C-alpha cells in the first residue's frame, strides 16, 4: 500500500471545477423532458433536479473517495480484495486515477433530459458522454495532459459515462462510477433492508465487510450533511422482502421452507392455497444472508439524534437543502465536515470518556516535587556540580530525570508562587558561570547565569520575569535544545547542572506561561521536526496502522481492535515531557526551519491547553508552547506526502487530534519524591546532643582534691580556735564525700552533700584573705555537685520516662514526665 | 558575493556581504534596507539558528544562498 | 681503715658488768673510812654512801670511754686526722677487747677512796684503787685470763694506768681514755661552768676533733638527766671571773686595759695573790671572746639552759631527790640501764632533728587514686571474666601490665587495702578458679612452675567463713614461696622474667593481704623486729658502706648543728627500698632469720615511735617463727645507726646486723603523678544514655504523608456516595477540613496548625453517630492520623524545645531555670 | 645415713634416714619421736624450705647434715 499524497475531493482545484462546469450548463437546469420536470423548492430557493442534480453528483464523488480510503485500508489490514484482469484492486487507485473518476463522476447524469429510468437510458447517458468531451474540449489546454495522458484516456472514461454495454465490473473506474451511483440510491428505495443488504452485497467483494460497513455508515452522515432523509433498518420489519434484481419476491408455499429452486418469483405471478411471500425478517434470517450481511437482529434509528420529528422534517425543507443543491463550494463544504468527523467519532468511540478537560489536581509526589523545588530556588548554595545538598539529603542526577519522566511538571509548575520565579535571578547568579552544551556539537558553549543577565534579564517585576525566561527558551538554541532533549529523556552526554537546570525550569517555565499567556488557545498547530529516514519510516509504519484500525461501522463496532492498536502504536510521547514548540503557521516548521516531519495537531475539544509564546506580530512565529497533559494522546487520522525539504529529504505531515481518557494514563509508583522531603524534613536536634556531650564529661577532681589539700595545710595549724573545729568537721568531710560521690557517680551521695555545704554566713565568720579565698572554691564545687546531681538525678531519669512513654504510645504521660519531675 | 533572506510575510530582501561579515552585520544590513531592530531578527540557515559573533563563513553560507528571517519578540 | 665493729658495747657485755658489781660490792657501796664528807646521804629513804665518787659516776666513766672511741672512729671516717700516740695509734684504732680492758680498770679506778679528800691522798687513793684491781684480777685469774688480759703483764700495765704515777695521762689510749673518762665527769662539780666547759673540751677535742668532743659533752649531759644529775646551764656572757682551772688561778686587766701577757702568753695570777688598784679580773665573758679560744671552742656567743626542758624548777629538784637517784648509786643493772636508754636516744634525736617533723603516727588517708584503685580492684575481683592473658578488659577499658606496675609502685597497697571489703576477699575463691591453671614461678630456677588456682583450692584453702580465708591467704604467703618469692620481687620492681598474670595478681593480693593482715591481727605491735636477706657479698658491702657513711655523719651537738649534712648523706645512702613496696617478713626471733634460714644480712628494725604498723603472720606457740609483715609506709625510712660483724654462716660467709630505727617525715614522701588510676576509672563510668539516643532516633521518624493523602480520597471517595442522614455531608464539612490542614501541617513542620488542627479533629461521641462498617473503618483512620499529628505537635511543640531551654540553662550554669524548662511547659 | 633436726625450743632430733627417703616421710619420723603433727611441720635445709614428694638426696642433703625445724600454722 503506498502512501497518499493528501488528494482530496474537497481541496483539489480541477475537480471542483469540473463540477462547477457539470452544474452550471446542466444540473440545477430545468429539465426538459416530461418525468419530474416540474422544479421543487425549499425555504424559498428553486432546485430543478432535486434527485438526480447537484448534491447526488458531489455524493456519488465523495462514496467514490471512501470506498478508496477504506479499501486502502482493508489492504493495510491484510483482506484479500476482489481483483480485476490486472490483478488490481480497488486498494491500488492513485490519486492522479481518482481525479479522473471523480471528474467522470461529476458528469455522469448531467446528460438527462428528466427522471425517466424504465426507458430512454441509452439517450441520457450518450448525452452525458457528449457533455463529458465538450468540457474536455473546451479545457483542453488545462486538462491535457495533466490530468488526462492523452484523447484515449479521455475516451476511456467516455466510455465508462457512455456505459453503453453495462460493464459495470471491468476496471476500477467503471466499479467506483457505477456503484458510486448505486450507493446514492440507498435513500429513496423502500422497504430499507432489503435495498441496504443488497447494495451492501455488491460493494462487498472489492472492499470486504468492514469496509463496506464503513462505507455506508458515512454515507448516512453525509444524507445528513447535504439535508436528505435517513431512513431506519429494523432486522425484524414483518413487511415483505423485495428482491431488488427484478424487483421480484419469494416465497414458500405449503412446504413451511422457502421455495428454492432461492426461487425467483415475479410479483405478477400469483400462487396456491396459504403460500405467502417471504418477509424482510425471515429473508434476514437466512445463514446465506447472515454470512454476508451482518444486519441480522441489528436496527439503527431513522433521523437525527436529538431532533423531534417536527424539527427533523423542518431541517429538512431549510433553505440549506438547495445552498447544497445550487452552491459547490457550500455543498463541498457539508461533506467535508461529515467526512472529517468520521475519522474522529471512532477514535472517542473506542476510550473512556471524560467531562473533565482540565488537568487533574496534584498527586502527592507532585506537591512533594514542587516543596523541593521551591527550597532549591530558595537556597542555591546546595547546588554543587556532581550533586543536590539540601538539608542533609542528596539528590544526584538520576532523581531529577526522575521527576521530569513522572510528575507532571505543568501542575508541579501550578504549585509555585511569584517568590520562586523572582527566585529565578539569584539561582542564575549563583549558576553564572555554568557551561550549557547544544546538542549541536558544532556550537560553542555558553555560560547560562552570565548570559541570562547579560542578554535576556531586562528588571521589572515578577511579569518581567516569567517573559524573560520564555524568552531565553524561545531564543537561545543552546539551551533549549539541550533542555528539551533531557527533559524527553533522550539527550547524550549531558552534566549533572544541565539536568538539574532542566529539573527545576520546566516548571517554573509552565508557570510563566500559564500566567502570562491571555489569548484563546488555537485549535489547530504545527510542531515541525527533523527525524532520522528510519525513525520516520516507524512513525509512518504506526500511524497508517493506527488509521486503517479506524473504521466507522453499521452493525459490528471493531473499537476493541482499534483501542489495541493505537496503544501499541502511540507516538504521543515524541511530543510529551517538555514545552514543546508549535506555530499556528504551517510555513514557520514546513518553510523557515524545514522540518522534514510536520505534525498537525488538532484539539477540537480544547485538551492541550497550548500557551502563548513571545508576540505574534506580523512575521513572527506565532509560536505557542503544549505541556502533553498525561492523559491526552494525539492519534493519526492522516498522513500525507508533502513534498521534499531543502535539503532534498522527503516531508511527511502527520494529521493528529489530542483525545483524553483515563485509558491513556500512565501508572507510576510513588514516593520518588515524597521520601526525599520527609527526609529533608527530619530535625537536627543538635541542642539535644549538646546535652548528652555535656552528660558525659568526666566530674574535673583535680580542683577537688585542690582544694581538700589545701584545706589540709590550712587545717593543720590555725591559731584561731573556731576557724579549725569549722574546716575540720564542716568542710573537709563535705570534700570527702563529694570527692567519692563524684567519684562513684552515686547520685544518692551527691543529693544529700548538697545540704552539708557550709551557708556564706557560716564562712563569713572568718575575714582571712584564704578563707574568702576557699569560699569561693567550695561555691564552685557546690555547682559542680549539684548540676551533676540534678542531671543523673533528676533530668535524665525524667527524659528516659518521658522516652518510654514515647514508644508506648502515651502522649500525656510523656508530658507528665517532664512536669512532674521529683525533688531529691 | 549576495544572499537574499526571505521572511514569513513574503517579501525577498536581497543583501551585499562577503564571508568574513558576521551575523552582527547582516541584521545591521536587514535594519539599514527595512528598519528591522537587530534585537528582533531572528536568522536561520537550512533549519539551524545562527548567533551574533559568528560569521557567515563559518555557518557555510555561500553565495546566492537563502536566509530566513523570523521576528522574535517578548510578550508583554 | 676503718674495721667494722663487733657489736661490744658497756650495756651488753658480761665481764665489764661483773668488774662494775665487784667494784660496788666491795668498795664503792661501802661506808667512806675517812673524814672529809664520809657521811652517808638518802635519796628517797635509801642510803647512798659515796654520793660524788660511787656507782653511778664510775659508769658513767665508762660511759664516757665508750662514746669517745665511737666518734673517734666516726671522725677518721668523715676523714678528720686524730692525734696519734707514740704507736701511731689513734683512739679510733682501738679494738673491742682493748675497750673491755680499759673498762674494766676504770671499774677501779676510785675504789681506793677512804673520803672526798682531794689536795692531800692522791697517791695513796690511787695506790689502794690498784691493789683492789689486782685483788679482783687474782680472785679472777680463771675466767679473766689470759681471755681478757692475756698474761700478768698486761694486767700490770692496767693496773700501772690505775695507780697514775707518772701522771703520763697521754701515753696510750688507756691513758686518754681513763684519765679523760674521769675528767669529763668533772663537769658537774665545777662553778663557774664556762670555764671547766671550756677547759675539759680543751683537752679532749686534740684527740678526737670538735665534731667528736661536741658529741661527747652533749651526751654527757643527757647521761647527767638520766642517772639524776643536775645539769648546769653554760652562758657566754656571763660576768663572774674566769677560772684558769690548770691551777686555779685568775687572768686579770690592770688599769691600762688590757690582759696582762707575758714576754704572748697570758699568765697566771693566784687567787691569794695581792691586786694593784684598780686593777681587776679577766671575765668570763672576756676570756670566751680571745681569738685563741674561739679558734678551739665554739661556745662563744652560744648559751644552755639549765636542768631538764619541760620541768619547773621545783619539780626539777623534786626529780633530783627521787629514789631513782639511790637506785642509780647502788643498782649496777639499773643504772646501766638508764644509761644505755640515754646513749640509744642521742642516736635517734639527731636523726630525727634533720629532717621535717611529724606529729601522727598513722598511715595517711587514701589519696584520689588510692580510691579509684580500689575501685578498680573490687571490679577485676567481683567480675574475673575481665581477665585475659596480656590485659585486663574492664568496662570499656584496656589495663596492660604496667598499669599494675604503678599501682604497686605508687600507691600505698595498705592504704589501699583498707577500702576493700569481706565480700572482696570472698570473691578471691572465684579469681583462683578462673586462674586455676595459671603458673606461677618461684624466682628460684631450679623450682618447677605451680598452678595458682589449683593449689589455692587443693592445698591452700581450707572452707569457712571470711575470716578463715583471710588467713588461708596469709599462710600461702607464709609458706609458698614459689608464691611469695614472685610477689614480692614484682612488688618491689626487682623481678626477672615475669608474666603479665604474675604482675597482676600480685597487684590484686598485695592489698588484699595487707586487708587480711589488718583484720586479723590482734597482737600488740613488737618495737624491734628482725628481717634476715640473703645478699651478693658486692651488694652487702655497698649496704655496709652506705651505713657507715651515714652513721658517721649522725651526730650530736652543743653548738654546731650539722643536721643538713645528716640530711644530704641520709638522702644519698638511704636503703629504705630494700624494705618496701611489699608485705615484708620479719620476725621478733633473731635466730629465725639468723640460725633457721641463715641469713648473711639481719637488719634489727627498731620502731620506738611506732610507726610500722606490723601486723601477726600464722601463729606464735613455742617454735614458731614468731612472724610479722611490714608494709613500709611512703614516708618512713629506717636510717641505719649500726653496724655489727656477727660472725659466719654455716655456709662460711660474713654475717652483719644492721640496726636501723624507722623514722617518719614530710621529707621522706615520695612524688607521683596524679591520675594513673583515677582516669581509666573515670572513662569506664562515662554513661551509655542509650534511652536518650532513641528518644531522639523516636524523634526523626517520617510521617506516613502518603497515607494521609490516600485517605484524602478515600473520604472523597466514600464522599461521594451517602450512607447515613446525615454521614457524608459530616465527611465534607468535618473530616475533610482536618485531613487537609493535618497535611498542610505535616507539609511544613508547623506546629501551630498541628496544634490547633488536634483541637479540630471531631470527638468519639460526634463519631458515634454512625454505625456503618466504613464510618467505623474511617474512624479507625482518624484515630491514626490524630496520633500521628499529636506526635510531632507533641514534640516539636513542647518536648524538643523544653529540653533545648533545660540544655541552654545548664550551659549557662542556671539549674534552677533548667528545672523550670521541664516542668513549665505550657500546653498549646 | 643418720640426720639431725634442730629446733627453735632447744631439741636435736636424732633420725636414721635413707637418701631416698622422701621429705613427708622425715615429717613423719619426726611426728613419730616428737609427736608434732606433720601439717606443722617446715624443714629448712641450708636456707631453703624442703618440699614433699621431693626425696633427701634430691636437696643433696647427706650423711650427718643439719636440717632446721620451724612450726607454722594458718592463724585462728
Ligand atoms: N514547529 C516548530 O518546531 C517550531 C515552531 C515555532 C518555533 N520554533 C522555534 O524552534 C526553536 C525550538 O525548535 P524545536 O522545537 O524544533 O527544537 P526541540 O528541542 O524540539 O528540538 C528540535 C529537534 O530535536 C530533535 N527531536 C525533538 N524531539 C525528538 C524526539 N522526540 N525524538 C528524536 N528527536 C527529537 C529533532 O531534530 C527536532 O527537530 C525555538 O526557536 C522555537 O521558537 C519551532
Ligand atoms: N626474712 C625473714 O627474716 C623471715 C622472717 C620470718 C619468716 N620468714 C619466712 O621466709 C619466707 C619469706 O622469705 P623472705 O622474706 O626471705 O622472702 P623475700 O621474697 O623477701 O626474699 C627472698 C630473697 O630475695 C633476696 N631479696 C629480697 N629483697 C631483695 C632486694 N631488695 N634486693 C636484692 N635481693 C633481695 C634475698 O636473697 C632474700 O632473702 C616465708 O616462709 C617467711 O615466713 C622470713
Ligand atoms: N449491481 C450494480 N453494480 C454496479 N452498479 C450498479 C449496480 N446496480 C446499479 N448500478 C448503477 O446504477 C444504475 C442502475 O440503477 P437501476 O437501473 O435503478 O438498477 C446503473 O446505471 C448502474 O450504473
Ligand atoms: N688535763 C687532763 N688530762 C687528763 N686527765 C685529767 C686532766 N685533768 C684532770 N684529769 C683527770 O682528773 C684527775 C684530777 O682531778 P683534779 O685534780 O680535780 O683535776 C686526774 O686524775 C686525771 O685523772
Amino acid at each position: 500500500v503506498p502512501t497518499w499524497n493528501g488528494f482530496s475531493l474537497y481541496t483539489d482545484e480541477t475537480v471542483r471545477n469540473a463540477a462547477r462546469y457539470a452544474y452550471d450548463n446542466y444540473l440545477g437546469k430545468p429539465y426538459t423532458g416530461t418525468v419530474e420536470a416540474t422544479p421543487v423548492n425549499f425555504g424559498g430557493q428553486m432546485v430543478y433536479r432535486q434527485h438526480h442534480g447537484l448534491a447526488h453528483t458531489l455524493r456519488t464523488m465523495a462514496y467514490a473517495e471512501i470506498i478508496v480510503e477504506e479499501a486502502r485500508k482493508a489492504k493495510l489490514r491484510g483482506e484479500s480484495l476482489k481483483t480485476f484482469a490486472d490483478g488490481r484492486t480497488l486498494a491500488d487507485v492513485t490519486p492522479e486515477e481518482l481525479r479522473k473518476i471523480m471528474i467522470a463522476q461529476a458528469f455522469f447524469v448531467t446528460g438527462r433530459d428528466d427522471e425517466e429510468s424504465s426507458k430512454n437510458y441509452e439517450k441520457y447517458h450518450e448525452q452525458s458522454r457528449d457533455a463529458f468531451l465538450k468540457y474536455v474540449e473546451e479545457n483542453k489546454s488545462t486538462l491535457i495532459p495533466d490530468v488526462f495522458k492523452d484523447e484515449k484516456d479521455v475516451k476511456f472514461y467516455a466510455d465508462v459515462i457512455e456505459d453503453k454495454d453495462h460493464k459495470w465490473a471491468d476496471s476500477p473506474a467503471h466499479v467506483l462510477v457505477n456503484q458510486g451511483h448505486m450507493v446514492d440510491l440507498v435513500r429513496v428505495k423502500q422497504p430499507p433492508e432489503s435495498y441496504l443488504e443488497y447494495y451492501f452485497s455488491q460493494l462487498q467483494p472489492w472492499i470486504g465487510s468492514t469496509a463496506t460497513e464503513a462505507v455506508f455508515a458515512t454515507q448516512r452522515q453525509f444524507f445528513h450533511a447535504t439535508y436528505e432523509a435517513v431512513a431506519g433498518f429494523d432486522s425484524e420489519n414483518k413487511e415483505p422482502h423485495l428482491v431488488v434484481d427484478g424487483l421480484g419476491r419469494y416465497v414458500i408455499g405449503q412446504d413451511g421452507n422457502p421455495i428454492r429452486e432461492l426461487k425467483f418469483f415475479s410479483q405478477k405471478k400469483k400462487l396456491e392455497e396459504n403460500q405467502r411471500y417471504m418477509r424482510v425478517d425471515e429473508y434476514l434470517k437466512l445463514d446465506e444472508v447472515q454470512k454476508r450481511f451482518p444486519g441480522a437482529g441489528k436496527k439503527l434509528d431513522g433521523g437525527l439524534p436529538g431532533l423531534k420529528e417536527y424539527q427533523y422534517l423542518q431541517r429538512l425543507n431549510s433553505i440549506n437543502r438547495a445552498r447544497c443543491e445550487n452552491d459547490v463550494d457550500f455543498c463541498l463544504g457539508q461533506l467535508q465536515t461529515a467526512h472529517h468527523q468520521t475519522k474522529i467519532t471512532p477514535i472517542k468511540r473506542a476510550f473512556q470518556s471524560s467531562s473533565e478537560k482540565a488537568r487533574r489536581q496534584p498527586n502527592m509526589d507532585e506537591i512533594a516535587a514542587a516543596r523541593i523545588v521551591q527550597q532549591i530556588m530558595a537556597n542555591p548554595d546546595c547546588i554543587h556540580d556532581d550533586h543536590v545538598f539540601l538539608n542533609g539529603q542528596k539528590l544526584e542526577e538520576k532523581f531529577f530525570r526522575d521527576l521530569l519522566a513522572k510528575c507532571d511538571m505543568a501542575i508541579v509548575g501550578s504549585l509555585l508562587n511569584d517568590t520562586d520565579i523572582r527566585n529565578i535571578d539569584t539561582l542564575m547568579q549563583h549558576e553564572r558561570n555554568t557551561e550549557f552544551h547544544s546538542t549541536d556539537a558544532k556550537a560553542k558553549p555558553v555560560k547560562l547565569g552570565e548570559t541570562w543577565e547579560k542578554t535576556i534579564r531586562s528588571g521589572g517585576g515578577v511579569t518581567q520575569i516569567k517573559h524573560d525566561l520564555i524568552f531565553l527558551m524561545q531564543n537561545d538554541a543552546w539551551y533549549h535544545t539541550r533542555v528539551n532533549a533531557i527533559a524527553q529523556n533522550r539527550d547524550k552526554d549531558s552534566t549533572f547542572k544541565e539536568v538539574l537546570i532542566t529539573a527545576l525550569m520546566t516548571p517554573l517555565t509552565n508557570k510563566s506561561l500559564m500566567d502570562t499567556s491571555r489569548s484563546p488557545a488555537p485549535k489547530t498547530l504545527f510542531r515541525g521536526l527533523d527525524l532520522s529516514e528510519e525513525f520516520k519510516n516507524k512513525l509512518i509504519n504506526q500511524a497508517e496502522t493506527i488509521i486503517a484500525n479506524t473504521t466507522e461501522h453499521l452493525f459490528t463496532d471493531l473499537s476493541t481492535e482499534a483501542f489495541k492498536q493505537i496503544k501499541l502504536n502511540d507516538f504521543s510521547q515524541v511530543s510529551a515531557r517538555t514545552c514543546a514548540s508549535t506555530s499556528t503557521n504551517i510555513e514557520v516548521p514546513r518553510t523557515i526551519f524545514g522540518s522534514n516531519t510536520i505534525f498537525e495537531i488538532l484539539d477540537p475539544d480544547g485538551l492541550l491547553h497550548p500557551k502563548q509564546v513571545g508576540t505574534h506580530v506580523s512575521g513572527s512565529e506565532s509560536e505557542y508552547s503544549i505541556y502533553l497533559p498525561e492523559d491526552v494522546a494525539l492519534v493519526p487520522i492522516k498522513v500525507s506526502f508533502d513534498g521534499k525539504t531543502g535539503k532534498g529529504k522527503d516531508r511527511h505531515i502527520f494529521t493528529l487530534v489530542a483525545v483524553k481518557s483515563p485509558d491513556f494514563t500512565p501508572r507510576h509508583e510513588s514516593g520518588y519524591a515524597v521520601g526525599p522531603l520527609l527526609k529533608m524534613q527530619t530535625p537536627k536536634l543538635e541542642e539535644i546532643q549538646r546535652l548528652v556531650e555535656q552528660a558525659r564529661e568526666e566530674p574535673d577532681l583535680e580542683r577537688v582534691f585542690n582544694l581538700q589539700s589545701r584545706v589540709a595545710r590550712q587545717a593543720k595549724f590555725s591559731t584561731e580556735s573556731g576557724y579549725k573545729t569549722f574546716l575540720n568537721e564542716k568542710v573537709a568531710p563535705v570534700l570527702e564525700q563529694s570527692l567519692n560521690g563524684l567519684l562513684d557517680n552515686n547520685v544518692t551521695i551527691l543529693g544529700k552533700v548538697l545540704s552539708a555545704f557550709p551557708s556564706d554566713g557560716q564562712w563569713s565568720a572568718f575575714n582571712s584573705v584564704e578563707a574568702r579565698q576557699m569560699k569561693i572554691q567550695m561555691d564552685a564545687i557546690k555547682q559542680m555537685v549539684e548540676k551533676k546531681a540534678v542531671l543523673e538525678g533528676q533530668i535524665l531519669p525524667a527524659l528516659a520516662q518521658c522516652q518510654n512513654a514515647l514508644e508506648k504510645q502515651n502522649i500525656a504521660g510523656a508530658l507528665q514526665a517532664l512536669r512532674n519531675i521529683p525533688s531529691l | 558575493m549576495q544572499i537574499f533572506v526571505k521572511t514569513l510575510t513574503g517579501k525577498t530582501i536581497t543583501l551585499e556581504v562577503e564571508p568574513s561579515d558576521t551575523i552582527e552585520n547582516v541584521k545591521a544590513k536587514i535594519q539599514d534596507k527595512e528598519g528591522i531592530p537587530p534585537d528582533q531578527q531572528a536568522l536561520i540557515f537550512a533549519g539551524k539558528q545562527l548567533e551574533d559573533g559568528r560569521t557567515l563563513s563559518d555557518y557555510n553560507i555561500q553565495k546566492e544562498s537563502t536566509l530566513h528571517l523570523v521576528l522574535r519578540l517578548r510578550g508583554g
